């Protein structure tokens, strides 16, 4: 599925990712603007055998198990394929645990290089929240 | 300390041991189910054809019984007389000769061991020695009697003949019900966590079944009963019955509706034959009930239900509307399971006393009216006679 | 098209109505002139149509339960139900039949558990103001046993 | 070829085939259940007015208890004197008199027949004969006695008084813990893969309890069937074991038994009675009845559902007790003409202000081999 | 709203955690102040309050456990835990109270096989940072009897 | 993707095909080139290979069929199989590992019901052809004993 | 008595033998604890100083256990004081032994080296100054081992396991445990028979012919036995594609040593198994099913293919764990008949055939010896 950046921004709202451990709402949708371009289903093979799956690109060799990755730690305790569904839920549950690691969002690449202490709060204008 | 101990020749009293002694429980299987008895095996119309064949049991002793190409119906002991094993695996089946799978010796549908596996060695190595002879070895064959299309067996050659054994009376009460081509309609298995003699006792309990039938009719015609005991004491007739031509709660009250089909007023008609045949008509609900020992305080209880070939299909819905009346989830015959556990329970630590049973006096014969226990002293006359526990020598030595 | 969710839940509420001794509700998940009986894989095999217990109407169900009542004699206990998923064999948006496999275990009041009876429920299912009944079922047991007695329907 | 042959008259050396004679099992129905013995019941407070019943057993057989309209507490075996149904079919209720289904015998609270289905006959057939009289035909009565709420019965006319059975030491060690009236908070039942023997010994193990700034002792009636052990002055959430002062005494622990199968136990605020009852040759039921005191107020009554995880099946104390009996039945099955080492504390069977000592088990032995006619 | 699909998905974790005696995460399925009970329908019917566990925080579930490894002596076992569809009584987004029937196989290290407990979890479920969590589990068993002893919770 | 409803719809058909004798639809449900193991939590705990049944192509399935019906000698008996949820451990865009608790029950032709095995399969699972197949399947059981023998699979 | 032996010769076996529980007591303290070696486990599932395993010899349970010296010791698993099991662990590794009920501590050789509280606590209670450690401690068992199985006897008489297994079986078992074997699995089926009727069908040549050229060997005691072999369609015929890696032609080998031993060797299928008692009419064997140390991965693929063919859904070895149930089941009515057991005539020793029954009656020559039956 691709969301919408207002479709986006009211479902990570209504799973209390506002003012989560810090980050304002605009953080976690420019997150996923640049990880993925809010596609659930962005899949992206790294040269060190894991892979980054789903709106908010989660690694497989340490928060989800995809079966293909060696020294796979899996501290969401999900498969992987669980952060490829048209429903964020078991993706937003792992970035709460991620976000809370507590190298807080630097863990998103993405977000540092376009995102941090960018306006943030851009990507909520516009939008019925 | 003998807690099989008789009080008197009479049997107004029974050692509540009797539900206990293995010692005593192996006697009845030498003395009473391998002794001069008839076992219901099955009914001949479930083994129609040649090779038809069923497995059940005489006491403990497994039975193969079987229909062969004559039309005539045979049974012999389920034992290979090589080691031992069981020769048919099956409930039922069809079969031209039955083979031992342990060392594949076969036997004919007698029971004749008619071929060894190597009887002759392999390249004249090996094999029986040469005085082995196959004839000398077999399975003990079973007495067969077909009554009314009741298939009985016996161990002894010197049994009485079933008619001798039923009696003239029990006769006629079983060729009212078996007058007609009788269909299986369905088999349950009960369980019943009490020693065999328990529920037998129930089964010609005219005194429980006389207080429940009272009771049952609290909620919805005058009826006389009466309790026939052939002369050994063995089999009974409780039954009940309306003056047909005398003058005088539920939903669905389909369940009780019935139809006329016998030449006679008998509504409920309970047959026994020792050791463990029950016969049944109550109302238009006809079944057969075969009653094996399993453990000292375990039994078995296989229903047969039956309809008659030529039912229509309301007569037929009939029976099967009426079948809630008995077997396992029972109207009438719900609590005959609970009952034997409950004496076999209530007894634990009464091993030395004994049951009393007076109702209707001392006599073992039959009675006008149910109000009776006669069919149970009956039970008990007949046990003592095929166990050897009538007065001893010493005991009659001192009374006399 | 009724689902398999639909009657695992319908499946559920009949189980929980027997297994908590609400059975006076037990009828009430029956149409009017529906089937229900209770047998075995070997009588269900040959064609034989008796049942420990046989019902061609919603009222002798309501009858059996006055009898549990009101008239049988049993030792106290209890049912666990523990179903398996529903397989829908046809159906349409009103109609299905179905087979659910199922296991009874029975609590006596002294505390001794057992499996009771296990198999199937053949079901065909109908639709009334919306809310699933059972036109027919069939408790085909695996066992030909019944340990001591039946006073509880499956 | 008997493995129940006793090594010397002392109790240091228990046969380890009192655990698995069959015949030896029957003698202690025979000797100890139905013999001079007081057998627990129920709680008063169980049966509070009249008709109020329970059912249970003394050694294999079963009882009726039941409260009468004259406030007094009666007991009769649980056997129809017609052919030996149980007569009531329910753990408790309260009823006006007992009824056999199988044929409608009536009996009174006492256990009298007080009435028999069809004894006259129907329409002048059948019935009993003009010989047979009701009041010749009951079960067995037994002798009830009451101590602070605690309802025993015994089979025999010969069994002293239960004052004098426990001995005032242990009078006044029940009446210490039982003064006010009691109310059930729980009944928890164990089945315990052990002949009896097992864990009635386990229960008076002052050695093993010892093992799982306070002093204790042990004390043993005369007899040698009762005993008391007593004691007297990391976790996350420590509310497990606040607690509260009452008992006039610094006592925290108190675990009393009477033969031959009685406990009552005293841990902080954990107040509980166990039943022990035989139920084949190698296993046994425990019957536990959680208590709180009718006056309790509402934070009293939550620190003893607190304390209880001390206690019964899976108690931080007592889990073990379910399973160490089954350990001995299994270690011994090779053993059954071997001896059990009881010699902790020496060849006494009296009181002793240690705990490392096995006295109070080897009193359970004097008093066993006493009833059992197995002293040398 | 909190369905049925949740609370199934919620039950089955927690049985594999106690079923894989991965014992130190079983704490983590309840709410700080909870309330866990394994008890009987003997006691639950009168309205006895007494369990063979009884706890009123998540702290004395961890203490459980740590006792269990530290303290508590007894023969290795397993359970297998078998779970029905759960039934919601009430509930909102957030909280809902629902029953769950279970069964408990118990197989000792020796090999042997029972069904130890069965019953249903009566339970209040909240929801903490988006999460199914227990306000109160009371595991309400069918049977008065526990075999030998109870070392893992139900 | 492979998920949690498509998996417990499969394991209700490879129930039912088990617990119906229909065993020649049995290999069906596995890959050409799949792993089958029936073994126990101790030899998987300590990274023993050998199985009670040990395949790894679908034709050594239909052989293990073929020698039931044609070769082995055995007293009738039937499965009931009781399944709970499937709980995904891993998987990708076309993958996913799984486990799934059972129980079975074996009814003797004699009428003696059984808990036999309990424990979970491990599986990896596949869709090809719009088929979802079973690459490897390991029935772990619980217990280290088999009472008299296994006959069918599980 | 339904024990009663018809005569001297074997050819009638008493039904009775299989049903008297007396009888089995006497089993227990004639053949179990008595001039017998009991099979306990493998040298190498004990490799370590402290890796114990524990198991059963007839009723009576035992701890197997590796010390510092590399020797194995095995001792009754019973608490001296009041009669607990000692290991509660079906395996482990430990440095001292101790009873859970009262912490008693017991040495890897079963020696009791430490009583909780022995002195008092507070010079009160103890022991009396008559206790003595060392006059205290389970029954210790006879250890042997022959090409890495362990056995344990409690009789000081029996002879070594050479004299008892004797030259025949002694190089039969040296032909198959001739280098490093590893443990790949184990499995345990619960018999619904008497012992006695598994170990027959073990040494039964005869049911196991009818499911080219072979023989059957028997040792001097009647005891012990060897049966041996040499030489629809399969959709996958690779279950039965085997390697070459025995001197001889043999495809089939299969041992016992009384009372209850099984070596066997089926094409590359390598496996021991365990026969205990566990009631009149049941009996508990155990699997382990061996690989050699040296395997390659094809080699050893092989083995878990063809172990299809043994254990409890083994294409040759499933009826076996039924058979025996048949006649417990067969001989309910007939505790006071014999068995006939004539093939082969009244020959207790080797044989070029497999049609006889001459290890069986083997069985029955060492059975009563043991038991005093003649
Ligand atoms: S036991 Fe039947 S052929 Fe050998
Ligand atoms: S047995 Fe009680 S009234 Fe007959
Ligand atoms: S029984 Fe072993 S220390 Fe007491
Ligand atoms: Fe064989």
């Amino acid at each position: 599925k691709v969301f919408g950046r207002c479709e986006l921004a009211a479902a990570m709202k209504r799973h209390g990712l506002d003012n989560y451990r810090g980050y304002s709402l605009g953080n976690w949708v420019c997150a996923a603007k640049f990880e993925s371009n809010f596609n659930t289903q962005a899949t992206n093979r790294n040269t060190d055998g894991s892979t980054d799956y789903g709106i908010l690109q989660i690694n497989s060799r340490w928060w989800c198990n995809d079966g293909r990755t060696p020294g796979s730690r899996n501290l969401c305790n999900i498969p992987c394929s669980a952060l490829l569904s048209s429903d964020i839920t078991a993706s937003v549950n792992c970035a709460k645990k991620i976000v809370s690691d507590g190298n807080g969002m630097n863990a998103w690449v993405a977000w540092r290089n376009r995102c941090k202490g960018t306006d943030v709060q851009a990507w909520i204008r516009g939008c019925r929240l | 300390e003998s807690i099989i101990q008789w009080h008197g020749a009479t049997n107004t009293r029974v050692p509540f041991g009797i539900y206990t002694d293995t010692a005593n429980a192996d006697q009845e299987q030498q003395r009473i189910y391998r002794g001069e008895v008839w076992n219901y095996l099955c009914l001949e119309s479930e083994i129609p054809g040649a090779g038809d064949f069923r497995t059940t049991f005489a006491g403990e002793t497994p039975i193969v019984v079987v229909r062969d190409a004559d039309q005539e119906i045979y049974a012999f002991e389920n034992r290979c007389a090589h080691r031992g094993a069981l020769i048919a695996l099956e409930k039922s089946g069809r079969t031209d000769s039955f083979q031992c799978v342990y060392h594949a010796w076969s036997y004919n549908r007698q029971g004749d061991l008619t071929g060894v596996a190597f009887e002759k060695g392999v390249k004249g190595q090996g094999g029986m020695p040469a005085s082995f002879c196959k004839e000398e070895h077999g399975p003990r064959k079973l007495r067969v009697a077909v009554f009314c299309g009741l298939v009985f067996g016996s161990f002894s050659e010197d049994v009485p003949s079933i008619e001798d054994y039923l009696g003239p009376e029990i006769c006629e009460r079983i060729e009212r019900v078996l007058h007609k081509p009788v269909e299986v309609i369905g088999r349950f298995t009960q369980k019943l966590p009490n020693n065999w003699k328990l529920y037998f006792e129930n089964v010609k309990d005219s005194y429980h079944a006389s207080l429940l039938h009272m009771f049952f009719t609290t909620f919805e015609l005058s009826q006389k009963g009466g309790v026939i005991v052939d002369e050994s004491g063995g089999h009974h007739v409780s039954y009940s019955m309306i003056d047909r031509g005398a003058k005088d709660r539920l939903k669905d009250p389909s369940l009780l509706e019935g139809f006329e089909e016998f030449e006679d007023g008998v509504t409920l008609q309970i047959l026994s034959v020792f050791p463990g045949f029950v016969l049944q008509q109550i109302q238009n609900s006809i079944a057969v009930r075969q009653l094996l020992p399993k453990s000292i305080s375990s039994s078995e209880l296989n229903w047969t239900y039956l309809g008659y070939a030529d039912d229509s299909a309301e007569q037929r819905k009939v029976r099967l509307k009426q079948a809630n009346l008995i077997g396992p989830a029972g109207f009438i015959s719900m609590e005959d399971g609970a009952v034997g556990g409950f004496v076999q329970r209530g007894i634990a630590g009464a091993a030395n006393l004994d049951a009393v049973i007076e109702m209707g006096g001392d006599h073992e014969g039959s009675s006008e009216g149910r109000a009776t226990e006669t069919s149970v002293r009956g039970f008990w006359k007949a046990y003592r006679k095929h166990m050897g526990q009538e007065m001893q020598a010493e005991n009659l030595y001192f009374q006399g | 098209m009724i689902n398999e969710i639909q009657i695992a839940a319908f499946n559920a509420a009949y189980a929980k109505t027997v297994d908590s001794d609400a059975m006076e509700q037990w009828p009430t998940f029956f149409t009017k002139d529906c089937h229900y009986r209770v047998t075995n894989v070997d009588n269900h095999a040959e064609g034989l149509a008796a049942g420990i217990v046989w019902a061609d109407s919603q009222d002798m169900l309501t009858d059996r339960i006055s009898a549990l009542r009101e008239a049988n004699i049993y030792e106290r206990h209890r049912y666990r139900h523990i179903l398996g998923l529903p397989s829908i064999q046809s159906g349409d948006a009103t109609q299905a039949s179905a087979s659910t496999p199922f296991m009874v275990l029975r609590i006596m009041h002294t505390g001794e558990t057992e499996v009771f009876a296990s198999g199937e429920y053949l079901d065909k299912f109908t639709t009334i103001d919306g809310k699933l009944r059972l036109q027919e079922r069939i408790a085909v047991c695996d066992s030909t046993v019944t340990d001591t007695l039946m006073a509880l329907p499956l």
